[PDB]
């Protein structure tokens, strides 16, 4: 299926919002995110079907 | 998350330039179940509704280990981790695996008691340490029955080696409960339905359970659940009347931030910077994940001042007045008394799934506005 | 000619009339209106009467009669006139059909033991809505019983949970299938 | 896909077991000669299940455990056929009875009856072997006692005139189950 999914961050150090959008087409997930778990303070892995999203900032992973 | 081909609107900041997000493609042949995670960070495990076994490494990202459902039994209870990573644990219903993934052989396999189907939890604790030359580990099996085992677990690379040691059995179903290791000493957290909180606690040969007091005022609440930091040692407690703050070992309460009503089995705590310094466990901010009881909005407390505004001057490593000379940059740092450390509010929806960073400093989440077909 | 475009409209009628049936309560007019806006014998008509059969307890009796007599008769008429044309999945179709429509008369001393032999498919696009209904409503019909093999509830919820296809309304309902699924992984 | 040494074990497997049905009417029989033919019988062929259907009919107190073989090839029959069906009708009409046949054995009378009263007898072509014979004689003779009470819709005429018309293309010998056939005519007719 073709997904209109909606990320977003709201920064503390910063108390400051912003987003993005994240199309995904042709997708065969149909889940809903979660169970979720950070996988560092900077980043954060997520349960998206059997797929995991990777999400991270400032990352050296990247 | 695979699709033909994701995109994201191009940043214009590098607020959003270091900020990323990857794919694995090596994935389960079916939805995911449950999964676990090592300290290190680069470390990874995970299962499917397939029960498909999955390892991965996250900074070479290079494939580590894959275990088809036909290689494994039919019932997978449980599941469990070191806290180095280096080696896994599953429980089945009967009889329990422990593997290696660095170096993938057959460490071990065995029998242990069991009480079906009452739900499981479970909490690995690092020994009197030689890693990689000789280990040893002490495997807590926390059950809804309110038994509470604990296992030997002497571990050589000659081959794991095996033996039981002990079976506490607690009173009452228990809501939550979980492991504690102060650098000097293993803890252990225990919450009851009963809303008691006892701690057993590694006095090296010793291993002692003790009545932490949840104290007269709000005795009769039934929890949302505690939390606290193994590493701070620190024991947060959530109430709708305020939440406790509990020392531990030589054991006190504190102090009691303020809060709105929670929604049970939410709240969490996370901080920026771990450090020990002088003996003290101070952090530069500190974060509060929780579900709200009521309007179910996500929320994340905030508190702390910094850049360079406070240090958390969280507990005292030894509450009393103290003069050692050493160099301290945080005195340079205002103090931080309880009374400015002043939440910031965030309400945001449910629907936009999210959690807070572990170090507290960051949100971070989504969902979907819309989907759509091929067509 | 004609019997089968009418064929055609109450085929339609019929994948509209079953995804129905499960945000609504529905009621047997709408499948009389179906069985006799379909031709004598038909294709369609021998499956508008399976829709009766499930999604239907209070009329089982009368219901199974009136699907094992369309059968008596589509056999009667092809060799008095002879090799059967059936695929695995019409075949898991029928199956499960029956021992849901045994449960319901009250013999699940046996329809149990004939629910744990069945041939699942895989995950493929062809699933009809008459087979999801029923392996829908069979799942959900032996989801307490069977546990004393329990492969089948496992295997059958996956069938379910494996598709969908059609706008989520019910996103929270599938998810809560999922969830199902999990705790049945769980037990 | 079979070898050279395996079709013939079936083709000797397949006349033993014509031999057994065909001698089992008029001698007394068991299963040690069943067991001797299924493990002669190569191990996943069409001679197993017939061994198999056959050892569920003529060995009742063994039709629980019978039964279990006969639905585990057929369930393995099937395993590999997606890992197109395409069934005869005499052999529809044979494993209808042949579960018919177990049920009564088993306690469920009811719903032993109603599906051997929905059992689709084939007319009557060249489709006869001594094992859908075999199977139809011990059907009729466990069933016409009870599905003959009921009177509307039955197949006891047509499963009756089934046995008939199969004596007499294959069997050949003698007057003995002729006789016997007959007079089970003859308890149709006076039905």
């Amino acid at each position: 299926e073709t997904q209109v999914w909606e990320v977003w961050m709201y920064s503390q150090s910063e108390k400051k919002h912003r987003s993005k959008s994240l199309k995904m087409y042709n997708s065969l997930i149909i889940a809903d995110p979660g169970p979720s778990l950070a996988v560092s303070d900077r980043c954060v892995a997520i349960v998206l079907g059997n797929y995991v999203a990777l999400v991270g900032y400032g990352s050296e992973i990247f | 998350g695979w699709s033909d081909h994701d995109e994201l609107s191009t940043d214009t900041t590098l607020h959003e330039e270091k900020f990323r997000i990857e794919p694995v493609p090596v994935h389960h042949q079916l939805d995911i179940l449950k999964i676990a995670v090592s300290e290190n960070y680069k470390t990874f495990a995970s299962v499917g509704l397939d029960r498909c076994l999955v390892v991965w490494d996250l900074r070479q990202w290079c494939t580590k280990l894959v275990l088809s459902k036909e290689q494994m039994p039919r019932t997978l209870k449980a599941i469990a981790l070191d806290p180095q990573g280096n080696y896994v644990s599953l429980f089945s219903k009967d009889t329990l695996f422990i593997l290696n993934v660095e170096s993938p052989s057959l460490m071990l396999q065995h029998s242990y008691h069991c009480k079906p189907n009452s739900k499981l939890n479970v909490f690995w604790m690092p020994g009197t340490h030689k890693d990689d030359e000789w280990k040893n580990f002490e495997l807590v099996v926390v059950e809804s029955s309110g038994e509470i085992q604990v296992f030997s677990l002497t571990i050589e690379i000659e081959g794991a080696d095996i033996a039981l040691v002990e079976k506490f059995q607690l009173s009452s179903p228990i809501i939550k409960s979980i492991s504690i290791v102060s650098p000097t000493a293993n803890r252990i957290a225990c919450l009851t339905e009963s809303g008691e909180v006892t701690v057993y606690s590694k006095k090296g040969p010793v291993w002692s359970p003790k009545i932490l007091s949840q104290n007269k005022n709000y005795l009769t609440e039934t929890k949302k659940d505690i939390y606290g930091i193994a590493m701070a040692d620190i024991l947060f407690l959530a109430r709708d009347s305020g939440v406790d703050m509990i020392d531990l070992k030589n054991d006190e309460l504190l102090h009691s931030f303020t809060l709105p009503p929670i929604k049970v089995n939410t709240f969490s705590v996370g901080v920026s910077n771990s450090r020990f310094v002088n003996g003290q466990f101070r952090v530069s901010s500190i974060s509060f994940c929780f579900t709200h009881a009521v309007t179910e909005k996500v929320l994340y407390y905030y508190y702390g001042n910094e850049s360079n505004e406070s240090y958390i001057i969280l507990n005292k490593w030894d509450q009393q007045p103290n003069l050692v000379d050493v160099h301290d940059p945080d005195n340079s740092l205002a103090s931080l008394t309880f009374d400015e450390l002043q939440e910031n509010i965030h309400e945001v929806e449910d629907a936009s799934e999210s959690v807070m960073s572990s170090d507290g400093l960051y949100i971070f989440g989504m969902r979907r506005k819309s989907s759509s077909g091929i067509s | 000619p004609l019997e089968v475009l009418a064929s055609w409209y109450a085929a339609d009628l019929l994948d509209a009339l079953l995804m129905e049936s499960l945000s609504r309560k529905v009621e047997i007019s709408e499948i009389e209106e179906i069985i006799s806006l379909c031709p004598k014998n038909s294709s369609i008509i021998r499956h508008a009467l399976l829709a009766k059969l499930v999604l239907f307890p209070e009329n089982t009796a009368d219901s199974l009669n009136e699907v094992l007599a369309a059968y008596k008769n589509t056999l009667d008429l092809c060799s008095q006139d002879s090799v059967l044309k059936i695929n695995l999945s019409k075949l898991f179709t029928l199956h499960s059909c029956l021992s849901l429509a045994l449960q319901r008369l009250g013999y699940g001393d046996v329809s149990k033991r004939m629910y744990q032999e069945i041939f699942v498919p895989d995950s493929d696009a062809d699933i009809t809505p008459l087979s999801f209904i029923i392996s829908w409503t069979a799942l959900n019909t032996f989801a307490p019983i069977c546990t004393s093999e329990n492969d089948v509830v496992e295997k059958m919820a996956m069938y379910v949970r494996t598709a969908i296809g059609t706008l989520k309304i019910q996103d929270l309902k599938l998810s809560r299938k999922l969830i199902n699924s999990c705790i049945d992984i769980g037990s």
